[PDB]
């Protein structure tokens, strides 16, 4: 199938420049264009630019005229974007999406979320959440893993590697000093816990982690 | 730049009733090959946009049938019969006939659905968290309708307003219930010095307020 693989979450600091990937597999990458598109936070889609990687011809929306630089590497079939003197207002997820024929962007990546930002790197602790030792559940029980102190965005967080999906409500992250914690929790029956394993799976990218925590009563 | 004007900017609807979501262009989008070359995609919380209709009303693959498109000059609309639970997220028009290519303002598709009373967990710190020189102390409101929900702490009956952060799921795909978390969090020296901690949920299902409590022992 067409897919794209994106790095995922960079961190940058004011005034650098960053470069990021967009490997392509699924297709014939130099019979179509690449394009990449900006995302704000709670905002819209905004379109930056193109690349056809057969003759590296490129396009841009005049707004990035200085902001983005387009390559791409064929035989590694690769998409590349550069962006330079970074301000807060590049922090941003970054799609990259290829155009097909009468149609556009059938397909595309999952995002870069970039952060920009003199702060460093700093993976996220896991607790667990587990009820009270005298609570008292009816048929189901509420379980969780608390997520934090962590930076940049975004954690995501699976049970069970993705098996327990039913039930489970992941809550936005807030900020905090510099840091965002989150809460992703599963509703189970209560016969099932703590008689059979539950496992929160934590990724956080910008750190190339994957916590993996098996919860247990206190 | 060609302006890509949608309306409503939200748009809330029953589970089976009919969504139509209006795109004006700011021109003329026709390509010089005579396509015109406008794009309809959703994009769910979380997710990537998807690809749901192209060239005006032709449907991509595997869109399912009741998603459809019409217009034409300045004027675009994407309807979606029959509306279901997962269909939420925000829907974007696009054009991709005149650089730069530019998308909608997005339309966010919110499902309306009867009231539902949020179930309450509340979770002690964890004796793991101790020595981070914090503890948490978190509130799960689970599976309630509508979004607006009141939570009130209590520390051995005292009320508290600081170190309290909240945050939300999205709809949910299925039951389109929110869920939300409130945390309390104290240094481990504050918590350590009291003794009962109470969540209240107030919530227009009840006059009643749900409290969850409990003594570190």
């Amino acid at each position: 199938a067409v897919q794209f693989l994106e790095s995922g979450a960079e961190l940058a600091k004011p005034g650098a420049s960053v470069k990021m990937s967009c490997k392509a597999s699924g297709y014939t990458f130099t019979t179509y264009w690449m394009h990449w598109v900006k995302q704000r936070p709670g905002q819209g889609l905004e379109w930056i630019g193109f690349i056809s990687p057969n003759t590296d011809y490129t396009e841009y929306n005049q707004k990035f005229r200085d902001k983005a630089t387009l390559t791409a590497d064929k035989s590694s079939t690769t998409a590349y974007m550069q962006l330079s003197s970074l301000t807060s207002e590049d922090s941003a997820v970054y799609y990259c999406a290829r155009s097909f024929i009468g149609y556009n962007f059938d397909f595309w990546g999952q995002g870069t979320t970039l952060t920009v930002s003199s702060a460093t790197t700093t993976a996220p602790s896991v607790y667990p959440l587990v009820p009270g030792c005298s609570d008292t559940s009816g048929s189901s029980v509420t379980l969780g893993c608390l997520v934090k102190g962590y930076f940049p965005e975004p954690v995501t967080v699976k049970w069970n590697y993705g098996a327990l999906s039913s039930g489970v409500r992941t809550v936005s992250s807030v900020l905090q000093s510099g840091f965002y914690s989150l809460s992703s929790l599963v509703t189970v029956p209560s016969s099932t816990w703590p008689s059979q394993t539950v496992i929160c799976n934590v990724a956080h990218p910008a750190s190339k982690t994957e916590l993996i925590k098996r919860i247990e009563p206190r | 730049e060609v302006l890509m004007t949608q309306t409503p900017l939200s748009l809330p609807v029953n589970l089976g009733d009919q969504a139509s979501i209006s795109c004006r262009s700011s021109q003329t989008i026709v390509y010089s090959n005579g396509n015109t070359y406008l794009e309809w995609y959703l994009q769910k919380p979380g997710q990537s946009p998807k690809l749901l209709i192209y060239k005006v009303s032709n449907r991509f693959s595997g869109v399912p049938d009741r998603f459809s498109g019409s217009g034409s000059g300045t004027d675009f609309t994407l309807k979606i019969s029959r509306v279901e639970a997962d269909d939420l997220g925000v829907y974007y028009c696009f054009q991709g006939s005149h650089v730069p290519f530019t998308f909608g303002s997005g339309t966010k598709l919110e499902i309306k659905r009867a009231d539902a009373a949020p179930t309450v967990s509340i979770f002690p710190p964890s004796s793991e968290q101790l020595t981070s020189g914090g503890a948490s102390v978190v509130c799960f409101l689970n599976n309630f309708y509508p979004k607006d929900i009141n939570v009130k702490w209590k520390i051995d009956g005292s009320e508290r307003q600081n170190g309290v952060l909240n945050g939300w799921t999205d709809q949910d795909s299925k039951d389109s219930t929110y869920s939300m978390s409130s945390t309390l969090t104290l240094t481990k020296d504050e918590y350590e010095r009291h003794n009962s901690y109470t969540c209240e949920a107030t919530h227009k299902t009840s006059t009643s307020p749900i409290v969850k409590s409990f003594n570190r022992n």
